[PDB]
RNA sequence: AGGCUAAGGCGUGUCGGAGUAAUUCAGUUAAGGGAAUUCGGCAAAUUAGCUCCGUAACUUCGGGAUAAGGAGUGCCUGCU
RNA sequence: UGCUUUUAGUACGAGAGGAACCAAGCAGCGGCGCCACUGGUGUACCGGUUGUCUGACAAGGCAUCGCCGGGCAGCUACGCGCUCAGGAAUAAGAGCUGAAUGCAUCUAAGCUCGAACUCUGACCUAAAAAGAGACCUCUUUAAGGAUUCCGGUAAAAGACC
């Protein structure tokens, strides 16, 4: 089914509970960065992203990875060889559940003139990527860019079992259009 | 049951033979001969098959001092020499003696039972031999007297027979009037050498040939037929006749003592923790079973087979796999592999008991400083420690202009080369501010540039790294963001001096069980509250949430954090790091949802907050102090006190070990300059002076403004201080 | 099998979830049956140190999750006497995960073995630190 | 015949008696009784016990 | 409430008894395992007061809620 | 009644694969007994402590043994000891001799082997075995038995020692 999770979602919201959830049905917790303490404190056991895409990670904050066969494995169909293939290689994962918001831009003038170098130096890349990844899988892998629906998810897996086409779709779309 | 694996056995018999063990050592000033001797001395009683040493120098078993013809730094090897009708274990400690060496040396000397003072047969006794002489005396190592280079004397200078004996008799003198100086009780019970005595032996470690007092006696080969030999180019017959390892060993084994022995009077002298505790009486009298004593003082980090500590036997056998500690650093490692040293090699054995020099690999906990132990918490022979970072960077440029290239690579490989130093390699510039340890280290370091490498290249006025750091306990100081939807009411306080040095002591982390770091800072002072609302530990600043119930402060944090960070590395003063500070957040008014909560919002109201509050609370430096050892002559003190003292001096000992006047002071660091130069020139060359980091202090309030103002234009600031006010702006 | 030389209380039963404490993966398995053992009308299947059982991995890797595999308990709470006459126990019970023959699956053993397991199967005992 | 110590009271366990308990990290501590195992099991400790040779010790430090 | 005591009311409704066996009604405790028992966790066991922290999906916006999940608690000395 | 070692990587087989007699240990289940060891219990006993009462201390009552910790004896298992056979006569079956039926034939007589079966044999019970037993000793107003007394290796009453 879906056993592992890399939640690093950028808004920290509700990524306690749906972390807790997923310990509970087991489901791996990947994250790193942010996620990682706030889950590794709250009590749900989180694994570092360190050991699976092949080199570890840099910044947290907004940074972190960006591995090309990491992102090709969840990306779509991890269960049809030529694209399945990037989530297993070297120790990589073959995870099937992303969770990853994007802190929206903004630009803060500054007391002193308007602080356009952190805000460009604010916008996050990792993120997007990892995401449209996920979202890319119509099939398999599902993706949660917005955190106000983790509810229907954790529902419909404690449920159900597995994940739903109608679900994968929205979650797809709407983490594009995220994105966007 | 090749020759070779007979000795191999006999190894082991003798590994557990404490008994007819000899962890003896090397002695002597530079060019003397201790490479030479060392390495002929392994051919010498032909341990293995000749041919394998000599060529590829074994003693020498690292790489710089492969290339010298006198010993570097420590390691060891071994022999194993007849004596009337009897083998002995002979460990040979190499020496990390040589002047460039400070902590190494006593490192060395504190797994060295007895050493062989070397002196040159013309150059006599030299400056280096009464610095290592008396250093290793004082930490009760016996030598003997190996006067080598007698070659030289008896060709060379074309002395007669009799004129050898009398200068080698002056020679013997001067050792003795120097041992007499160095400890009277020592002189008292009788380790003072003599060649009638056995303990001074007579050669030519570069042509192999030695003779002694007793075995000359033995074998009938006096002086005369020596010199006669030397005349007559049969330095090949003296060889043969009279062997350098066998008189070497002679001394080595009959008047030099065996672990036991050795460690009795080296406990009482060296080790501080009361003789009673168990540890103590198993090291002092030869006890292996007891609690495990492996002081690391070298890691042969074998490219094959990985890092591999060197350490003496003191306590603990060392059968097969042991979880256990060290000095300091007592983590929870294990021992694995515990390999023997056979020749310069590792021949791996299992279980080895007492006063035997093994390396172990798989060793997280152990490194120099670390005694290697099973009993957690283990006392001190020297209290050590182990933290050490650049406090005086120097702005090496590169003039010559077609130098460029090779200075970046010369210092890429700088890092590797010498671990203490954080050279900012730039591009904007060209000023690669290389962060030392020590101005003398910098100077060391920058000439030795311009002499390996000799990139035509100079340093800048060396520069102090200071430290910021508040002064009160502040009041509430509001940090809003740009939006307005976000407050931030937070304060600042100093850091108790306690909890400071706990948390660069590493124990006290943010990566540790609630519990485990609470219980230490709740007993060093951090209020019970206070301890139990931390939420990160950087250098020696900290971010107490103080607050209770703020909606979505759990996530939130990072970002704050963030700020805090970044604050904490460039203090709204001096841009210097700040040290010493602990924040208390008391009120986190935060918007509902996370768009009016990005982290373009957060970050900058934590950052001006935390700023404001450090300006507020009287911000100050901290200068490094560096804690100074000046080994000079009795009589020389005068002008050498009076410097310190006017180079504020806090004299914290001074040593007068009869004719020696070695002043142990602390001077700061930004005062040592030029402090090098008067302290020799003062006292007529005589003052072999040294430091090492004494730690950060709240720089003297007298002239803080100059200090700052100084920093500014250095680091090209504003002349404006730079007033709170502002950073707590509207 | 070759016989041990203590004698020991099949303690554990059917259905008891022991931590595995082997690198293989697997963290808590469930003891479905043990081998070798024919029981009677009513008991459950027993195992004690030395015995192997078919277990079923509950918590761990999801390649180890949900698979039928064979494991040797290392570790018995349960008391156990040697031959001459002193009586040893462990502070927990542990397995670790092997073949039919007896080899393990993992490669290193974190904690203490029984040197009954150590000597009955002598790669348990290779692959252990620490043979207690 | 292995001369063994209680390590509750120090006292010497009688061959054919006694037990020995180990701990998850490899520590092994031998009991003579039922007594002192369940002392150590308490987290009670011998140099705070009088009845032991530990406490014993602890009291006659004075 | 429950426990231990006043006042007041009572010992008022078959005895004795040597192991007083087995068995049975009602209880206490129980190594290791922990629902493998059974139609079914029936029965039993767990938790438990108060203070503080913290509290999800969903929602009819009232709630869910003591959700969940954590920490403290005795005595003595002196006090605000 | 199984597993492992050995036989033996042998016979067999081109290889792959792969036995049997004998021998040893261990294990599962069953049976019988036992308590040195280990575990449980242990309302004998010892301690700590909550609430309350006896004026306080001390010493005591009660609250499930108030609760908590420890525990000797005893009992107990989750602990411990012991628990092959051999022989006879047979079943299926394999043979010997052997005619009817010159030969042949395990069969019609006769004969030899042949099972976890049956019997015997190492266990328990058994003079109320109506054929109601054998032997010895003691003594015939005795031998000896019972009752009372102090008990427990025994014991529901009896009985038993």
């Amino acid at each position: 089914m879906v056993k592992r999770a890399l939640l690093s979602v950028s808004d920290k919201t509700g990524i306690t509970e749906f972390a807790r959830g997923l310990e509970a049905l087991g489901v791996k917790i990947i994250s790193t960065g942010g996620t990682a303490k706030i889950l590794r404190d709250a009590g749900i056991e989180v694994t570092d992203v360190s050991e699976v895409t092949g080199y570890p990670e840099m910044m947290g904050g907004r940074v972190k990875t960006l591995h090309p066969r990491i992102h090709g494995g969840l990306l779509c169909l991890r269960e049809s060889k030529e694209q399945m293939e990037e989530a297993e290689k070297e120790d990589i994962s073959l995870i099937d559940l992303v969770a990853v918001n994007l802190y929206p831009f903004e630009i803060t003038i500054s007391k002193e003139g308007v602080e356009l170098e952190e805000a460009i130096e604010n916008i996050d890349i990792g993120g997007p990527t990892l995401l449209r990844s996920a979202a890319k899988n119509y099939r398999s892998v599902t993706v949660i860019s917005n955190p106000s629906d983790y509810g229907h998810v954790l529902k419909e897996l404690r449920s159900s079992g597995i994940i739903s086409d109608k679900t994968r779709a929205n979650l797809a779309v709407k983490a594009f259009r995220h994105t966007a | 049951m090749g020759r070779r694996k007979k000795m191999v056995e006999r190894v082991t018999t003798l590994m557990n033979d404490p008994q007819r063990i000899r962890n003896i050592g090397i002695v002597a000033h530079i060019d003397h001969g201790k490479t030479t001797l060392s390495d002929n001395l392994l051919a010498g009683a032909g341990m293995i098959s000749k041919e394998l040493a000599g060529k590829q120098l074994f003693m020498d078993s690292d790489e710089e001092e492969q290339a010298r013809g006198i010993t570097i730094d420590s390691s060891n090897v071994s022999m194993v020499h007849t004596f009337d009708n009897e083998d002995y274990l002979i460990n040979l400690i190499d020496t990390p003696g040589h002047v460039d060496f400070g902590g190494d040396v006593t490192r060395a000397m504190r797994a060295v039972d007895g050493a062989v003072v070397v002196v040159d047969a013309v150059e006599g006794t030299m400056p280096q031999t009464e610095t290592v002489l008396r250093q290793a005396l004082r930490e009760h190592v016996r030598p003997v007297l190996f006067v080598n280079k007698v070659d030289r004397l008896i060709n060379e200078l074309q002395v007669d027979s009799q004129e050898m004996q009398i200068r080698l008799g002056k020679v013997i003198d001067h050792v003795n009037k120097l041992i007499k100086n160095m400890n009277p009780e020592k002189f008292k019970a009788g380790w003072k050498v003599d060649a009638a005595a056995g303990t001074v032996a007579f050669g030519s470690a570069l042509y192999n040939w030695a003779i002694s007092v007793p075995m000359m006696k033995k074998t009938g080969v006096s002086f005369k037929d020596v010199y006669d030999y030397c005349k007559a180019g049969d330095m090949k017959s003296l060889a043969e006749k009279c062997p350098l390892h066998e008189a070497v060993l002679d001394m080595v084994i009959h008047f030099l003592p065996n672990p036991i022995e050795a460690q009795k009077g080296r406990v009482k002298v060296i080790w501080h923790g009361d003789e009673n505790t168990e540890i103590g009486k198993a090291m002092t009298h030869a006890n292996a079973e007891g609690d495990l004593a492996f002081m690391v003082t070298d890691i042969s980090v074998d490219p094959h087979a990985g890092e591999v500590a060197t350490g003496r036997l003191f306590s603990g056998s060392l059968t097969r796999g042991m979880e256990v500690f060290t000095s300091g650093s007592a983590r929870k490692s294990r021992v694995q592999q515990v390999g023997i040293f056979m020749g310069p090699e590792r021949l791996e054995v299992d279980k080895i008991p007492a006063g035997n020099i093994a390396a172990v690999t798989g060793l997280k906990e152990a490194i120099v400083g670390s005694t290697v132990t099973t009993l957690d918490g283990m006392t001190p022979f020297e209290s050590i420690r182990h933290v050490s970072e650049p406090v005086v960077t120097v702005a090496v440029e590169a003039k010559h202009t077609k130098d460029l290239p090779k200075l970046i690579e010369v210092l890429r490989q700088v890092a590797k080369e010498d671990p203490t130093l954080q050279i900012t390699l730039d591009e904007e510039t060209g000023e690669h501010l290389m962060a030392g340890m020590g101005e003398l280290h910098l100077e060391v370091i920058a000439h030795r540039i311009e002499r390996d490498k000799n990139v035509e290249i100079t340093t800048s006025k060396p520069i102090v790294v200071y430290r910021e750091t508040i002064k009160k306990k502040t009041e509430p100081i509001e940090g809003k963001s740009p939006n307005r939807h976000n407050r931030f009411y937070i304060y600042a306080e100093p850091l108790d001096t306690e909890i400071v040095s706990a948390i660069k002591e590493g124990e006290v982390s943010m990566n540790l069980p609630e519990l485990e770091r609470r219980q230490k800072l709740i007993d060093l002072g951090m209020e019970k509250e206070e301890a139990k609302g931390i939420v990160g530990i950087f250098n020696s600043n900290i971010f107490i949430d103080m607050t209770k119930g703020i909606q979505y402060l759990n996530e939130t944090m990072e970002l704050v954090l963030d700020g805090f960070e970044e604050v904490m590395r460039a203090g709204p003063l001096t841009r210097e790091p700040v040290a010493n500070v602990k924040c208390v957040l008391v009120d986190a008014k935060l918007h509902e949802d996370a768009i009016h909560r990005g982290p373009a919002q957060i970050i900058p109201a934590a950052r001006q907050a935390i700023q404001a509050g450090m300006l507020m609370a009287e911000d100050s430096l901290l200068e490094p102090y560096q804690k100074v050892f000046v080994q000079v002559p009795q009589l020389l003190m005068g002008g050498a006190t009076k410097e310190l003292q006017g180079r504020r001096g806090i004299i914290l000992n001074m040593t007068t070990e009869g004719d020696l006047a070695i002043i142990e002071a602390r001077v700061p660091v930004a005062e040592m300059f030029g402090f090098a130069g008067e302290i020799r020139s003062a006292t007529e060359g005589r003052a072999m002076w040294s430091t090492e980091f004494g730690g950060f202090d709240v720089v003297p309030s007298s002239i803080l403004n100059d200090i700052v103002g100084q920093i500014r234009e250095r680091k090209g600031l504003k002349k404006e201080l730079p007033k709170a006010s502002d950073f707590l702006s509207m | 099998m070759k016989g041990m030389r203590s004698n020991i209380p099949r303690a554990l039963n059917a259905g008891a979830q022991i931590a595995c404490v082997d690198n293989t993966g697997a963290k808590v398995v469930e003891i479905i049956s043990v081998k070798k053992y024919r029981g009677v009308k009513n008991r459950m299947p027993c195992a004690g140190i030395g015995d192997m059982c078919v277990v079923s991995v509950k918590k761990g890797t999801p390649e180890m999750r949900k698979q039928v595999l064979l494991a040797v308990v290392v570790r018995q709470k349960q008391e156990f006497r040697r031959p001459d006459g002193l009586h040893v126990s462990f502070e927990d019970n542990a397995m670790v995960i092997t073949d039919e023959e007896g080899i393990p699956k993992g490669t290193d053993i974190k904690g203490p073995v029984a040197r009954e397991v150590a000597e009955r199967f002598p790669k348990i005992g290779t692959t252990a630190s620490i043979i207690v | 015949m292995e001369q063994r110590k209680c390590y509750f009271c120090g006292k010497m366990l009688e061959p054919g008696t006694g037990k020995l308990y180990v701990k998850k990290d490899g520590s092994t501590y031998f009991m003579c009784s039922s007594k002192c195992m369940s002392n150590f099991a308490l987290g009670r400790l011998p140099r705070r016990t009088e009845w032991t040779e530990k406490g014993k010790i602890q009291l006659k430090k004075a």
